[PDB]
């Protein structure tokens, strides 16, 4: 409603989401 | 009853027939008049119960349009009764005081049980069902939807219980995923950011 | 310095988009979701519930 | 930098036991206050401890 | 295969520095703690009662 259709950052809590990039590359 | 299992389904539709100034009752009466004419001549979406009713209407419309529009006459009588089933479901589509449609609902569920007896024991009693797909299908389908209507109506159900069950399943799988991650992949005390530095 | 000051007052939105939004809230979630769905098997748990 | 400049095992363990002692079981001030406290001189060897 | 060995090392050392050396249960643990003498011995140096 009053918010935008935008994502939320996933690095605010962990760095572990950065592991998917080199493995998928 | 072999080829008169279709007459049993016809009796079920006759039980469906057992169950004012607005347009909806006029539409139901027009559909009943269309059933009478077809029988003598051939011889909203925001609720789960509404989903079953709409489905019933659609299926049975395709059924009539595949059999009647396209003891041999029982194959046309049992498909003429599908328009009575569609009339009953369009009546229940506005289920408008509920006491008007309560008896229609009771007749609907009782004859759905009767069809779900007759057609279900039909293959084991001698007659075959797989032969004519476009004829034999929609009666089985409307009996199925009728039974799950007597399950989704009898107990209030609604989209709220569906969303609650989906959320419970996803929540349990979420706790399983968190336990699997913390036990095997990476400890959350290692992954997260330790504060108070 | 005058031109940098002028351009810094002009932009004021693109700098926040490029310093805060563009990776962390636009590109990185897309990349990790696409990467996860490319990696994990075609399973309901691994494709929906675990992500 | 943020990962390497984080509390180690000693600092993390002194953060939960320290919380448990001086932060969780220090709620006995309300107990000892409703029964009897003097505080202040409740240090040392007042023998009312 | 790459992540389990770290969990194995951490659990193997956790058995020797947390399970055996220093436990920490919840609930009623008054009669087991001589710590509370020192804990009430430093109360005036802790945050003003509230």
């Amino acid at each position: 409603n009053s918010l935008y259709f935008v994502f939320t950052q996933l690095n605010q809590k962990t760095f572990l989401s950065y592991w998917l990039l080199p493995v998928a590359g | 009853p072999w080829s008169s299992v279709l007459l049993g389904c016809v009796a079920a539709t006759y039980l469906r027939a057992a169950g004012l100034l607005c347009w909806r009752h006029q539409r139901l009466a027009l559909t009943a008049a269309a059933y009478g004419m077809v029988a003598v001549l051939t011889q909203s979406v925001s609720t789960v119960a509404g989903l079953l009713l709409t489905t019933t209407i659609v299926v049975s419309l395709y059924g009539l349009f595949a059999a009647v529009f396209a003891a041999a006459g029982l194959r046309r009588l049992a498909a003429g009764g599908l328009l009575l089933t569609a009339a009953a479901s369009h009546g229940l589509f506005d289920f408008p005081n509920p006491t008007i449609y309560s008896l229609l609902n009771l007749g609907f569920v009782a004859a759905a049980v009767l069809q779900s007896y007759f057609l279900y024991i039909a293959p084991a009693w001698g007659v075959n069902v797989n032969w004519d797909t476009a004829l034999w299908g929609p009666m089985y389908g409307t009996a199925f939807l009728g039974l799950v209507y007597g399950l989704v109506a009898l107990t209030k159900f609604d989209w709220s219980s569906v969303v609650d069950a989906v959320l419970r399943v996803a929540c349990w799988f979420a706790e399983l995923t968190m336990w699997f991650w913390d036990t095997f992949v990476w400890k959350f005390s290692w992954s997260e950011k330790t504060r108070r530095a | 310095g005058e031109r940098i000051w002028a351009w810094r007052n002009r932009s004021e939105n693109e700098r926040w988009f490029w310093e805060v939004f563009a990776w962390d809230r636009l590109i990185f979630p897309i990349l990790v979701i696409v990467a996860w769905e490319y990696l994990v098997p075609n399973h309901l748990v691994w494709a929906v519930l675990a992500p | 930098f943020s990962t390497i400049t984080q509390p180690d095992t000693d600092l993390i363990a002194r953060q939960e036991k320290g919380t448990l002692f001086w932060d969780i079981w220090a709620d006995f001030l309300v107990t000892a206050a409703d029964y009897y406290n003097v505080n202040v001189a409740a240090l040392s060897t007042i023998k009312a401890e | 295969r790459y992540t389990v060995p770290f969990m194995v090392i951490s659990g193997l050392f956790w058995m020797i520095h947390t399970w055996i050396l220093d436990p920490l249960p919840n609930k009623f643990r008054r009669q087991e703690f001589i710590r509370y003498r020192r804990e009430m011995l430093h109360v005036a140096s802790k945050l003003n009662f509230r």
